[PDB]
């Protein structure tokens, strides 16, 4: 608090495809301006 | 004439004088931290990045 600031740090671990597999491994790199989401 | 092919998944429990000894390496996928120590030592040509690449290969990679 200085309005509020929240920080989360992550790991990557995995790539999800849309067909609905689990390849381990992301060689990947996402981009900023780009959103996040929850596990359903 | 003849020559060796060692293979391990443990590194890190293994003789320092069978690697010493051995001209090239391939590395997979290594995830244990002390492991990832242990043969970024031995091996020369190893900065930060390309210990970064290990944990993060996929499957069917070196």
């Amino acid at each position: 608090h200085v309005n509020f600031r929240f920080q989360i740090d992550t790991q990557p671990i995995g790539t999800l495809s849309e067909d609905g597999e689990f390849s381990r491994g992301s060689h990947s790199l996402p981009v900023p301006t780009e959103y996040a989401y929850v596990t359903p | 004439g003849v020559t060796l092919m060692v293979v391990s998944q443990r590194p890190s429990e293994v003789s320092e004088t069978i690697f010493s000894q051995c001209s090239n390496f391939i590395s997979l996928r290594l995830t244990n931290a002390v492991d990832q120590t242990y043969v970024k030592s031995l091996l020369p040509d190893l900065s930060a990045g390309l210990g970064d690449l290990l944990p993060n290969l996929a499957q069917g990679e070196f």
